[PDB]
């Protein structure tokens, strides 16, 4: 939900 | 009296002697004691950190304004910023109790923009550690919303901004500043009726914003009204020497023009009536109004969480977005039913569609750093850039205080974040690498811009389309979806857990502005409605969500937040 693509 | 008042009316009542710099900070102070303040009835917990020289710095406001030399035409305007901006003498803990006795020591490119101009910032808002997340309580906690105690200020999965959202919206200050690296920006401007501007890449310096992820970390600034957003715009877009920690602005792979280069003369100017809408096409993809079934029909739809997964909006949304169709219809608009290829070829969500995995136009190694070791050193290279003697590397952080879990609530759902967060400092001891020698980065970089033009710039192209248009969410979570099984499953839908069209929407550049698209009638929770458009075509959307705007009063004062 937050980091990147992940 | 300060509620629901613009910047123009204030900045008029400074020029007439009606009221002073030094009186609206105390007017704005006031509605904080009385609504945002501990044990006050409603207690929304929005300012977390107070300036102390709020009304120093008002009163020699007053003193430029008395000897007839204002700073401008935001001298002595109040505003607000969210705790992962840098403003100098205060704390920079991001909301994370790892950084809680962190210090400022210079400010962000935008409050740098903002002090030089006049504006006095009245304090830091809330938002969940390291913006990691969206209504998880970090080391101050979570802002409460003004419209509905019972239902969230923001999206819990991606809505960090909540602080900025809800203090913005109660007239605790004139405007407010936020940030976004999925929704963070969009989320809570959505559940709390403001307008707020995602620019294109470059436009607006991130120097001096505690990062997430460099690829998609933008800033995001919040108002009541599309004239107040644009006097702020006016204010803070500028090009900005130094590009430390700016990864696009950094980079010479792929070109960016500068920020001066994309700015129209003036941004006030960009507002205009009905008349912008005629004769213009804006297509709404069917994924956000309840018209796209096959949307989650493929065999392994999504690439994590509840994504690629058909969105199921709420009816008295529904009923919103069927009078703000008809108003840019009525203002000669035409409005066409679409795909959103931006989404699905991102979270291959339909036989045949690819995801951003497996497409080919990013490397999958480029994927991995870009969530590992380009995060990292955007941790670390932030923490040496500040310099504040007692704590300037990311080594020397306490790893599992960066986002330790709330006892007490549900688990998280994307997966364990107290021990994820510690992995960064585990690099930090290992060894990060800096941005230019990450070897997939040239390719990523590449790849994300082609992936732009395919799906949303040439699509657009060949649909004739001046703008997309959706909700910006589909639904609003309950207030205690923490805690709440049955809460839980709503705020971690598709749709409902981040802003509509997820990660894509950051991911790769794609501008966009959101506006008030009115109250629900059942619940009394406001939605917005976003307008998103090609890379840097930025003046042409603000123009329209100010038309669309116009055509309407779609917005009301909180109802938990009355004026004294």
């Amino acid at each position: 939900p937050p980091l990147a693509s992940k | 009296e300060v509620t629901e008042v613009s910047i123009a009316e204030l900045r008029d009542a400074l020029e007439s002697g009606r009221t002073t710099a030094v009186e609206l900070v105390q007017a704005y102070l006031a509605r904080i004691d009385a609504y945002d303040a501990p044990g006050t009835p409603t207690a929304l917990n929005a300012v977390v950190v107070r300036n102390p020289d709020a009304l120093a710095e008002a009163q020699a406001s007053d003193a430029r304004r008395a000897r007839g030399e204002p700073l401008g035409p935001l001298d002595g305007i109040p505003y607000t910023a969210k705790d992962s901006y840098l403003v100098k003498g205060l704390t920079a803990a991001s909301g994370s109790p790892a950084f809680k006795d962190l210090v400022a020591q210079r400010d962000a490119f935008t409050v740098e923009r903002l002090r030089a101009a006049g504006a006095i910032c009245l304090g830091k808002t809330n938002m969940p550690p390291m913006a990691n997340g969206g209504m998880q309580r970090g080391v101050y906690g979570r802002a409460e919303s003004p419209y509905n105690a019972a239902y969230l200020t923001a999206p819990f999965a991606s809505g960090s901004s909540n602080g900025a959202g809800t203090a913005t919206a109660a007239s605790f200050a004139a405007f407010g500043l936020a940030e976004e690296t999925w929704s963070s920006g969009r989320g809570p401007a959505s559940n709390n009726g403001l307008c707020a501007y995602t620019p294109s890449r470059g436009v607006i310096s991130v120097r001096g914003n505690w990062p997430l992820t460099p690829t998609m970390d933008v800033v995001v600034p919040y108002a009541r009204s599309m004239a107040d957003l644009l006097e702020i715009l006016d204010v803070v877009v500028a090009d900005d020497p130094d590009t430390r920690g700016d990864l696009w602005r950094m980079q010479p792979w792929v070109p960016i023009p500068k920020a001066s280069e994309v700015r129209p003369a003036s941004y006030p100017a960009l507002a205009a009536g009905a008349e912008a809408l005629a004769g213009k096409r804006f297509g709404v993809p069917r994924m956000f109004i309840n018209a796209d079934p096959d949307a989650g029909t493929s065999e392994s739809p999504g690439i994590g969480g509840p994504t690629g997964q058909r969105i199921h909006t709420r009816p008295s949304v529904i009923a919103l977005w069927e009078q703000a169709r008809k108003a840019l219809e009525a203002a000669g608009a035409e409005v066409i039913e679409v795909d959103f290829p931006l989404v699905s070829n991102c979270e291959g969500d339909r036989p045949g569609a690819p995801t951003v995995f497996n497409r080919g136009l990013v490397s999958k190694e480029f994927l991995h750093d870009e969530l590992w070791e380009l995060s990292a050193w955007g941790f670390d290279d932030f923490l040496r850039a500040n310099g504040d003697p007692k704590l300037n590397r990311l080594a020397d952080v306490d790893g599992p205080q960066i986002f330790p879990h709330d006892p007490g609530t549900l688990p998280n759902r994307e997966g364990d974040l107290a021990a994820g967060m510690d992995e960064y400092v585990r690099m930090a001891e290992r060894g990060i690498k800096p941005w230019d020698r990450i070897a997939t980065l040239p390719d990523g970089l590449r790849g994300l811009e082609e992936t732009r033009r395919i799906d949303l710039e040439e699509w657009m192209r060949r649909l004739r389309l001046d703008a997309v248009l959706f909700p910006t969410v589909a639904d609003v979570g309950p207030a205690d979806a923490d805690v709440n099984p049955a809460s839980a499953d709503i705020a971690w839908s598709n749709g409902v857990w981040v802003a509509n069209g997820n990660l894509a929407i950051r991911h790769l550049g794609v501008p966009t502005v959101t506006v008030p698209m009115g109250v629900m009638a059942d619940i009394g929770m406001p939605v917005g409605l976003t307008f998103a458009g090609r890379a840097y075509d930025d003046s042409a959307l603000l123009r329209f969500a100010a038309a669309f705007e116009s055509t309407g009063s779609r917005r009301i004062v909180p109802p938990r937040t009355p004026p004294l």
